[PDB]
């Protein structure tokens, strides 16, 4: 039984990077003729290992996370970025074994009127941990103000919303980013003969 | 959370919310210039007011962060700007009536025709009409006509308009901390709080003056050479010691004397480097103009065109089917887009000025890292200069053969050189008298200085006195030829297009001297030399974060604005200029009229 890679590629819509999603592969033989043997891609660069003997190879779960970013914040999805995504919306571990692709989604994730739906957090107190989540919605605290659920001077809504318009530079185009990270354990799933 | 570290949680939230507005908005106002539709134009204005609304808005929440307080110089400069009340300080009538005086103002400069009275079915308006008559006609009638006909009908409508305009815009500098609104314009240039790099806003005045007073002798031998050349071109006109008829002088305003090159060319029997005949007879286009103007950016070191810019950009006049404006434009809506809007004609001339406004793009693109408020040149002199440097090396002949435009057996004589420099001379020298005097008017105007009785006759002094041009007609205060002009009447500030002419040479100088250029610096082409790109780079990326000093600096090495760059590129024209006026009077008496 296959491994289904295309249901977190080739999937319709894709998550804000602010709430990016994860999804767990388990025991299925896994054909990464799809990926390497494809000039389709913007990025596709690995980490902790190559990016053909990755066949031969066997984890014991591989964890596949997507959401979509501008295409100038993709240089922050690599090991130890401090830019406003790795910070606030997805943060990757030093010690990251796994690759990290991308591909360009100008005509369906850019409309003529913006599409808003693309957010990202702007604020937030203290960094994030490595594959850490953040869905808060709740009114940051920039000055000394109490902000009583309401938003204003000194509080700021955290969420920002890329305005993701077809004419844009290469760097502030929508990107799909789906980022394949290697859980390594002693346990006994994911190899490909 | 401290003072300082909730202005700056501040701009990151104006900076993401700005880009977004600014787009909007600079999209619209780019619907309306390729697109005159009504449609258009109120997607034009319903961006535009929703952008300066969010402005107004976040200058009071700028104001909620007291300037004293903070250390990072980033932060302070990009709060100062955002705090600028300007005409916000003004009442709600006063402030919309000024909006509604500074409409009519540009409304009638672009809407005011002149008629004829032998023919008054013909009237004519300044673009194409009166333009081409001061630029074209040599029948001294038919100039005055043409002169003084847009001075007593558009300018006499714009004399009570311009007299309301100073008053109140004196209320809103004065409300705003300034002495007056030549104090205010004189602002862009002030630098205060670095150590060393610090400079007046009176600072300003006393510069331009210094080097003025320095530009004096060779613009005194060009203006003694055109003058004996136009006493051929209009007999028993001119006196040999007077100053020049204001309606001679090339086109409207006297601002250029391009026009009289045809008159004042040294050795017309030489064949002259304009081969608009060979890109016409090649059968160029507009996209080649433009690609071989990318071509020019890309071998000194600076990255290329955007593919927004290829698709998007307006490059032919849009035909019979879409009317819009064909102003050359160079158009950096943010977000990463970078447009030229120009309705290009296969000519020399638009070869030249596709490497300005592309100038301007490399620049636009290369501070586009910076913050929002801090992407511009470090001051309003700085973009232009820039796009002059494009020209200047684009349009030396052996830029010209390199590119195929120019045969290879182009012989460079001492005449065809001097060919040129005249030719770069009417145009440039002969407009900074020109600028200045009328800045300094201004200048005086908003301080107070020229009483509302003696505007036009205070005018005149200087410009007989300054520029050495005398009217042809007598004029009264019932005339406001100062609002004769574009930028009087359209509120832009001009002594940025001196400025620019400072700065330009030294910048041209020093990246000549970057690329081991070695004859004259009038023949350098600054082509494959990609070490002089990154020293000009290095300029280029800071926009307005660093002072204007210091960017100065990093290309130059001065910290100061410097005429012998200027001088040492028209050496070879004023030595010949000396020449040719030693039996001729330099200077002019300033008593002299064209009538009685
Ligand atoms: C997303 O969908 C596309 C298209 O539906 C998938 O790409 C397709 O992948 C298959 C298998 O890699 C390609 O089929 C053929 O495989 C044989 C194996 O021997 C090979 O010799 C052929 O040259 C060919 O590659 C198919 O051509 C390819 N189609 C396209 C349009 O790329 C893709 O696999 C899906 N995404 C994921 C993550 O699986
Ligand atoms: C005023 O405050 C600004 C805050 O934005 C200061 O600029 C920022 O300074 C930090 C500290 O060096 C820079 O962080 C660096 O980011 C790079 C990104 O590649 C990263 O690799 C480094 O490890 C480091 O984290 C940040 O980039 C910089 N941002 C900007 C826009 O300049 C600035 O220094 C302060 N100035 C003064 C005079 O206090
Ligand atoms: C010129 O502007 C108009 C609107 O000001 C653009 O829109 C056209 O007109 C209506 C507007 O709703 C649409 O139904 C049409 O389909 C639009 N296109 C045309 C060709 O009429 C118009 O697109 C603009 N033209 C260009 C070349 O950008
Ligand atoms: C700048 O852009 C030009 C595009 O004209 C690049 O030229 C490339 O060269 C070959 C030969 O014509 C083409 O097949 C490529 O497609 C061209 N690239 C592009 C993007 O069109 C040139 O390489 C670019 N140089 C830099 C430094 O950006
Ligand atoms: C810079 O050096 C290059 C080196 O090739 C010159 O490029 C060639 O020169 C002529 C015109 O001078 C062109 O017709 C050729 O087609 C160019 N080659 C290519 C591959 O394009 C270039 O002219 C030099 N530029 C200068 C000296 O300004
Ligand atoms: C702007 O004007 C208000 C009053 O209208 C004043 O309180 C404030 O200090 C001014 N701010 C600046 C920067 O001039
Ligand atoms: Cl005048
Ligand atoms: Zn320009």
């Amino acid at each position: 039984n296959l491994c289904p890679f295309g249901e977190v590629f080739n999937a319709t819509k894709f998550p804000s990077v602010y709430a990016w999603e994860r999804k767990k592969i388990s025991n299925c033989v896994a054909d990464y003729s799809v990926l390497y043997n494809s000039t389709f891609f913007s990025t596709f660069k690995c980490y902790g290992v190559s990016a053909t003997k990755l066949n031969d190879l066997c984890f014991s779960n591989v964890y596949a996370d997507s959401f979509v970013v501008k295409g100038d914040d993709v240089r922050q999805i690599a090991p130890g970025q401090t830019g406003v995504i790795a910070d606030y919306n997805y943060k990757l571990p030093d010690d990251f074994m796994g690759c990290v692709l991308a591909w360009n989604t100008r005509n369906i994730d850019a409309t003529s009127t913006g599409n808003y739906n693309y957010k990202y957090r702007l604020f937030r107190k203290s960094k994030l941990k490595p594959f850490e989540r953040d869905i808060s919605t709740e009114i940051y605290q920039a000055g000394n103000k109490p902000c009583n659920g309401v938003a204003g001077s000194n509080c700021y809504s955290p969420l920002q919303s890329y305005g993701f318009r077809p004419t844009y530079g290469v760097g502030h185009q929508p990107y799909r980013v789906v980022v394949l990270s290697f859980e390594l354990l002693n346990a006994p799933t994911v190899c490909g003969p | 959370s401290t003072i300082e570290e909730q202005a700056k949680t501040f701009l990151d939230k104006f900076n993401h919310e700005a880009e977004d507005l600014f787009y909007q908005s600079s999209l619209a106002s780019w619907n309306y210039n390729t697109n005159i539709t009504e449609e258009n134009v109120q997607n034009m204005n319903n961006a535009g007011d929703k952008w300066s609304a969010f402005l107004k808005e976040q200058s009071t929440l700028a104001q909620m962060y007291p300037l004293q307080e903070i250390q990072n110089l980033t932060v302070k400069l990009q709060l100062q700007a955002l705090q600028q009340n300007g005409s916000s300080v003004l009442s709600e009538d006063k402030s919309k009536r000024l909006n509604t005086i500074l409409n009519t103002m540009s409304t009638i400069y672009s809407t005011g025709k002149v008629c004829n009275p032998d023919n008054p079915q013909e009237c004519l308006l300044l673009e194409p009409g009166l333009n081409e008559i001061m630029a074209n006609s040599l029948d001294y009638n038919e100039r005055l006509w043409a002169w003084e006909s847009w001075r007593s009908e558009v300018g006499k409508q714009l004399r009570p308009l311009y007299e309301e305009y100073v008053v109140l815009k004196n209320e809103m500098a004065r409300a705003n901390h300034y002495e007056d609104y030549g104090d205010y314009w004189r602002g862009d240039y002030e630098v205060n709080g670095v150590d060393g790099y610090d400079y007046s806003r009176g600072q300003l005045i006393e510069d331009v003056e210094h080097t003025f007073e320095e530009i004096k002798p060779l613009y005194e031998h060009l203006h003694a050479y055109v003058r004996a050349k136009l006493m051929n071109a209009y007999p028993s006109y001119i006196s040999p010691i007077g100053c020049l008829p204001a309606h001679l002088l090339g086109d409207m305003w006297g601002r250029f004397w391009t026009n009289l090159y045809s008159l004042t060319v040294p050795f017309g029997q030489k064949p002259n480097i304009d081969v608009t005949d060979a890109m016409v007879d090649q059968a160029w286009d507009a996209q080649r103009i433009f690609k071989e103007a990318e071509k020019f950016f890309v071998s000194v070191g600076l990255p290329n065109m955007t593919q927004g810019f290829w698709e998007n950009s307006m490059l032919t006049d849009p035909g019979n089917v879409q009317k819009a404006v064909c102003h050359p434009t160079a158009w950096d809506l943010g977000k990463g887009d970078f447009r030229i809007l120009m309705c290009t004609k296969v000519t020399m001339d638009d070869f030249l000025t596709a490497h300005h406004e592309m100038g301007h793009i490399q620049y636009d693109m290369a501070y586009a890292a910076q913050p929002f408020l801090l992407r511009n040149g470090a001051n309003e002199g700085f973009h232009e200069a820039v796009g002059e440097i494009m020209s200047l090396s684009a349009a030396t002949p052996k830029h010209l053969k390199s590119i195929g435009l120019l045969s290879p057996d182009f012989q460079e004589d001492n005449e065809t050189e001097i060919n040129f420099l005249l030719k770069q001379a009417l145009t440039i020298v002969g407009t900074l008298p020109f600028t200045y005097m009328l800045e300094k008017w201004r200048w005086m105007v908003f301080k107070g200085e020229i009483p509302k009785d003696q505007w036009m006759k205070k005018w005149w002094e200087m410009k007989r006195e300054i520029v050495g041009v005398v009217e042809p007609v007598p004029h009264d205060e019932t005339y406001c030829d100062p609002a004769s002009l574009f930028h009087v009447s359209n509120d832009y500030s001009f002594i940025r297009y001196y400025t620019r002419t400072l700065y330009q040479f030294q910048f041209q100088e020093a990246l000549c001297q970057a690329a081991k250029h070695e004859g004259p610096l009038h023949k350098c082409d600054i082509s494959n030399s990609t070490e002089a790109g990154q020293k000009l780079f290095n300029m280029l990326r800071l926009g307005k974060s660093e002072p204007w000093t210091l960017a100065l600096e990093n290309v130059v090495g001065a910290k100061n604005m410097n005429v012998r760059p200027l001088l040492n590129y028209f050496e070879p024209l004023f030595t010949w200029l000396k020449d040719q006026n030693k039996n001729s009077f330099v200077g002019w008496s300033t008593d002299w009229s064209p009538y009685a």
